[PDB]
């Protein structure tokens, strides 16, 4: 099985969102009152899911295909997994999800008036290679209204999950697109306080990954938690 | 001092998370592999057991569209990392509140001990990251079991809270469900009896 | 009657201040907790009562003649009431109320040890006219104490009362004189955020609209919500 | 993106507001003509009621120096914007809490059905704006009536309100004054049953 | 006995830490939710204990005689008490508390792995002379890990109290030392919000003040309010 | 406007104020003269009584590390600032709370009444200041004592808390402990109840 080897650089509670960002409604009765308790790493927090054995289809990555031919702006979003000291993560679990061209999601839950696309579904999921690097095929998603102020609409995103080598690692966050008037104005984006953190989830324009006459490509790399090797514990 | 590269700033998972992560629940079609709330198999070692469980809010609301992870050792006290669905047993597991009764169910065998990087055994427990639309980034939980009083009075992971009322958030209630051994554990966000969170 | 024929710009409720601001220790108590609900905008909110055929007297907008002379600085205190558009409001209601010369109020409720003066009142009204132009005369106000922390003064100020074109951009506020010291010490001043904002609220001194030999000037220009016309609605 | 002028910022009506929104409350003497608690005249169509209410602070404590304006249709649900105390109606009214009891009161007539830019209809509602110290921002809420439950189940606006319970706090409670029709709406503006408020 | 015949410059809570700081852990369930109530100064708050008849300990301010020689970097740490007029305050208490050179603390509930310093005890007290100057005699205190964050640690301090005239100057702080790259991260040191409070609590190291071949020495001036005589009251 | 220099910036009193201000707490040997909870000697003038309490945080949880400092007059209603442990009674005194029971004492007279600045007289009252870890900076208060009513509701620092149930918290109830005349006075920090802190 597993075994405690690790030891994952903590957490900057400071550079991740905080809880309670008022702008963003729904926070304000999601967020704990009462202080995260701090505990000391063990097994069960230094060891996660290895998913190399799943069994993935030949098109868990492609929405182009996964679910005609879609319509909307054709884009391949790619990157690496590296973790804070600059080391690829290979073999992990990445996941995401996104509403089509017109803001809309193949959600119950979704009103919008935007229709839903018969050829795209929105999900896909893949696991990086041994140098960390991922890569997705897709369609550029469009904003979407949502009820938190009178006017408020996300900026285009697309939802992504990674694993890393444990469950203290795993990671929840959305990418956006570089040069979107709406990011700076996001009550979601805003729940970062620095600016800095900020840029770390834009996607840059990549024409080097670019199809000619074909789909434009966006790059997008992720950084997980340093992993270090105990030490005179 | 140093500073190395700084982690990805985490985002919430947003209301439709369940297209990525619960394919069934958004009620799109599953692929022939998904991650979900069946941790073992009928023919696993150890005590099966159904867990179930609400979440609420600050106002004392259910929160429905709520999204958990959880991480055990095995019956033997294991974690079993390599996931397969092949499995008898898989220490990882996924499961997100109904939108109607607003209730998580997650099928496994009760988790063995483990200690800590000290060599203390801690009490049996269940990791859980619980994630949602207004949750910014995931919170950390522990899920242990009443009846085993003894092991949690000993466990140092629970012994690092402070105030021993607040330990008592930590423990899932013993249940019976069809006849199934059973143990329920609420999420109580915010407020009264609010949930322990961990930082780790 | 009315007609829901307008729409309005939407509020930046990070321009007004915020519910809570702890240093102005009565906000604490009488602020929600829960967010703000938004609606869309109906024929409820886009509409607002017409002041045109409400019966004024003659000497309602002049503080010096309505209530001997008043003692104190004789001033003129007017301006323009537009719309972000910078569109005038033509017939708008504006209320405006005030502490005497020496920072009392005729209010039951005040027992600031500075006296009342008899010939002072502290209440005039008047409707804008046809270019959104408003004025009053009257005295200039002086600070006045409050029990906020030990030793706080309010910075002298006119409080103001102005109705728009309907319920959605019916507003509240207070005007301060150019160049007093307080302003920046005060915390409901700062219960603005934006110090941009708070610059909105300051009166300039205008010598070309004052009576040589007989009162100075302060312009005040309002700024309402933006009233615009509906669309593929 | 493009910028307008930005509105003037809010402040605190302030402990003295009745000066000059409300005389007679200061103690002084009123005008000719002032906007106050009598939104119809004795012979104006519809069912008149009476409106009172007590405005609490998150302490539950009373909130007696508080100025609330009104807005509402007439019988036939239609706003009557021409202020005129001649007007056997007027859709405007102006109140405030007593420095004793603390209580509001209002003199009106039962709102018409008024369609939303839908054209649905909403049930029937009186707007309300809440000025006072402590406010830096006036509170904008509706006063439903718990005898129009069959409307009130349908109303676009009320429905955007996320938890059922919330509702509640819109519903004013009939009951009967001196032989007369009379609703009760409490605002707590902080804390246990606060109140929604919107935005718009 | 005591007389008021003395009014002090009213507190700086702006300057002052608040009392809710988040990544200060404990300060969330410490904090009163309700807001002060200012209350003008009487005899009751303008008098306060004088010392000058405690009968003080030969090595009461010498920490390395008043508990064999401790284990640490031998240092003096001396100063001047003055009034927010630059007044000195002279026969005034002051009080210190520290741990060891491994930051290891002599009470009970300390459970850190450091050892304890068999000829330490870290408790100083002594009278500000007729100049406002004090001066005590220890060992420079190593930094503290605490559960706080999963990885905190004070930067190493010194604890001290000072009475002053009256209650209403009375104060407890902390020391911090001259380049400590701790201080920035701490939690306790951030719940103050202005860097320019922050450089207050800076001894700095003061060269002509050691003791050459023997001790070094850090100078730590400190600013009680303000007092005034009462006027026109 | 003119600026003086800063005052020093307060900082939490930490869990350890012990060592250096209740040596004995500590469980370290004490010197020859300390500052503790004894304010008179048995021949003082005045009726001797015993205070106890305890402090309670915001969930409601014993305080166990707090520290506080009490000032008040003689039974003449006189302030002694000449502090000697030879006096038979001093106007300076400090205590703890307990690690166990997390209770404070302090054995005093009860002090005679006061005037403020402007000659009206003060019911008799006990100056407190809390300090502990997790107190940034100290907590100012006041005991008054519920035999003293007559006396309580004409204070005029009493009569400055806006909200009359809350001037209830500065009440000490009076009681015997071991046949003496005892008042219990409970801080609660944040909450429900919450003491009214001052700021002067
Ligand atoms: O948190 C939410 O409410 C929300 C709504 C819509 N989208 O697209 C999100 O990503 C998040
Ligand atoms: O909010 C208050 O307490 C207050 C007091 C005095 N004035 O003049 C105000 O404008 C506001
Ligand atoms: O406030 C605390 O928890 C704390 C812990 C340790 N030290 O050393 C302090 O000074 C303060
Ligand atoms: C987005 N959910
Ligand atoms: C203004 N009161
Ligand atoms: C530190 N006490
Ligand atoms: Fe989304
Ligand atoms: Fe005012
Ligand atoms: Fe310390």
């Amino acid at each position: 099985p597993a075994q405690d080897n690790s030891r994952f650089v903590i957490r900057d509670r400071n550079w991740h969102p905080k809880a309670l960002t008022p702008d963003y409604k729904t926070s304000i009765a999601r967020s704990p009152r009462q202080a995260l308790v701090s505990i000391p790493q063990s097994i069960s927090e230094t060891t996660g899911p290895n998913f190399s054995h799943l069994g993935f289809g030949a098109h868990d990555h492609d929405l182009l295909l996964n679910f005609g031919l879609p319509i909307g702006e054709r884009i391949i979003v790619a990157g690496r997994v590296v973790d804070q000291y600059g080391k690829p993560v290979p073999n992990t679990l990445v996941e995401m999800w996104q509403a089509n061209a017109g803001g809309r999601y193949r959600h119950k839950n979704d009103r919008y008036l935007a229709p839903l696309d018969p050829n795209f579904g929105g999900v896909g999921r893949c696991l990086t290679d041994s140098d960390g690097y991922y890569s997705f095929r897709t369609i550029k998603p469009g904003p979407y209204p949502w009820r938190n102020g009178p006017n408020d609409w996300r900026p285009a995103h697309i939802h992504f999950g990674i694993s890393g080598p444990s469950i203290a690692t795993k990671l929840i966050t959305q990418l956006y697109f570089e040069g979107d008037p709406l990011i700076p104005m996001c009550p979601i984006v805003k729940s970062i306080a620095n600016p800095e953190a900020v840029q770390q989830l834009i996607a840059k324009l990549d024409m080097n990954n670019a199809n000619p006459m074909d789909c434009l490509a966006y790059r997008f790399d992720i950084v997980l938690r340093g992993q270090r090797k105990t030490h005179f514990e | 001092p140093i500073e190395l590269l700084p982690e990805t700033p985490s985002q919430t998972a947003g209301p439709y998370v369940h297209i990525g992560l619960a394919l069934e629940a958004a009620g799109n079609p599953t692929r022939d592999q998904e991650i979900w709330n069946r941790l073992a198999k009928p023919d696993a070692p150890g005590e099966h057991i159904l867990l179930l469980g609400q979440v609420y809010d600050g106002n004392g609301h259910l929160v429905r569209d709520s999204f958990l992870e959880v991480w055990q050792a095995d019956a033997n006290g294991e974690y079993q990392d390599a996931y397969n669905l092949e499995n008898a047993f898989n220490s990882f597991g996924r499961t997100a509140t109904t939108f109607d009764a607003g209730e998580w169910t997650l099928h496994t065998v009760k988790p063995g001990v483990v200690n800590n990087a000290a060599g203390v055994p801690m009490a049996p427990h269940i990791n859980i990251s619980l994630f949602a639309r207004g949750i910014n980034i995931h919170l950390h939980t522990r899920l242990y079991f009443d009846d085993e009083a003894q092991a949690n009075a000993k466990c140092p992971v629970l012994n690092l809270i402070e105030q021993p009322q607040r330990r008592e958030t930590l423990i899932a209630k013993r249940c019976e469900v069809d006849g199934k051994t059973a143990y329920r554990f609420d999420i109580r966000i915010q407020g009264e009896g609010e949930t322990v969170f961990f930082d780790f």
